């Protein structure tokens, strides 16, 4: 069982209902110490719209904050990788732009051709370490 | 420990950082899902910027311990202005001379422009 | 006046422009032989920036706006014609901001 | 003949001796009120190196200042157009980034495919006008 269950609100991102579910499924099946659950008085929320900066996340790195998903960027880059990547920031992982496609937290670094939405061994280990004692 | 998107301008200025002072070099950097900007190495620069954890003085936390610098005065100033982890910031640091600058920054990818 | 390269960061902040204030939008712009940056229209942006002739207050050139209080700031930081600059302006609300800027390509991001 | 002869120093740009020479020939054959002298104790100078910003000019716009030519940019964009364009700033012309390839002062605006190094009649006349009494 998880040490913590983190609640997310996907209601403000109707265009990304599937990729938000995909992200939660990828993470829940990748880590054991923390689990994601859809709900109402959520720890963090998903938003959508247009931003010249693209998709991003504004978070404390421990389940609280919000994720913004940009319309144009999610048409050029794989939406599930984008959503899973940003969910990784709320779980406490930083970006590693110099990383390869096998590294989910490299984000857009390896380019738009990169479609891998799964966190690697080191990433899965880091998230388990961060959520080990809640 | 706060995470957010960043959009910054970095500059190196000849002198104390006075209004009339010559801007030797400048570059832009943007970190969100993608690392971009006019920076010659955005991926490396964005990674180096995130290592500071919001405190830009940490761009000086790893100096060259063996580089022996002259103790003369020919001031050089580095600046950083913009959005850092979703919050507006302004930082500057003036070094005694260019050697002191080279040694303190120790080829930090942020100022590798 | 004087001509030089420019490398700027433009922002729109929720509020007075305090350190804890939320950044609503931000972009980068660079003008030299080429107009580039993360700005959606760099060519138009760079020409609009050069039209000010160094005075960023010239970006403000004034329908009827309602009188509600919800402050918002526009900022500009970086290198303008080879000289380091820092500028900000606070509007009482977003309608008043749109009225004063009147679709200036610099804030068209 | 001309009203003023402006001296330039190309010595600090050995990799661009040919394009500096082409720029001076383009302007000397395009305007009559001002002419560019091969060298000496110059009014303005040419430099070369590496700048993330690329090529640029720092000038008062009335023959004084300097032009910096970037190595990488001059391999992607036509070197003669770059050099002639920047020489135009020292002659007092501004940039018009939205302008077409027929406009020398549009610079890199029309893209790397643009190779025109000659100023159109409107550019040529403003320069003749700025050096008429100046
Ligand atoms: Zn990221
Ligand atoms: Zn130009």
């Amino acid at each position: 069982g998880p040490m913590v269950t983190v609640t997310y609100d996907p209601s403000n991102a109707p265009s990304f209902q599937q990729e938000i579910a995909n992200a939660a499924q990828i993470w829940n099946s990748s880590v054991r110490n923390v689990q994601l659950r859809a709900g109402g008085n959520a720890d963090f929320s998903y938003y959508e719209g247009n931003d010249s900066r693209g998709s991003y996340a504004q978070t404390d790195g421990h389940g609280r904050g919000y994720i913004f998903l940009d319309y144009q960027q999610n048409q050029q880059y794989d939406s599930t990788r984008v959503t899973a990547h940003e969910t990784g920031h709320v779980l406490g992982l930083p970006d590693h732009y110099q990383g390869p496609c096998s590294e989910l937290m490299s984000g857009g670094g390896p380019g738009p051709s990169c479609t891998n939405p799964y966190p690697n061994a080191q990433e899965r280990s880091r998230v388990n370490a961060l959520w080990a004692n809640g | 420990s706060a995470h957010g998107p960043s959009a910054m301008v970095f500059t190196v200025i000849q002198g104390s950082g006075e209004p009339t002072d010559t801007v030797l070099r400048a570059t832009t950097l943007s970190c969100a899902y993608t690392a971009e900007g006019t920076h010659p190495a955005p991926r490396a620069a964005c990674d180096a910027l995130n290592a500071t954890d919001g405190e830009l003085n940490r761009l000086l936390a790893a100096p060259d311990p063996s580089l022996v610098c002259p103790m003369y005065f020919d001031p050089v100033t580095v600046t950083a202005d913009g959005v850092l982890n979703g919050r507006r910031v302004a930082w500057k640091h003036t070094f005694s001379n260019t050697c002191v600058m080279s040694a303190n920054l120790n080829s930090n990818p942020v100022y590798a422009f």
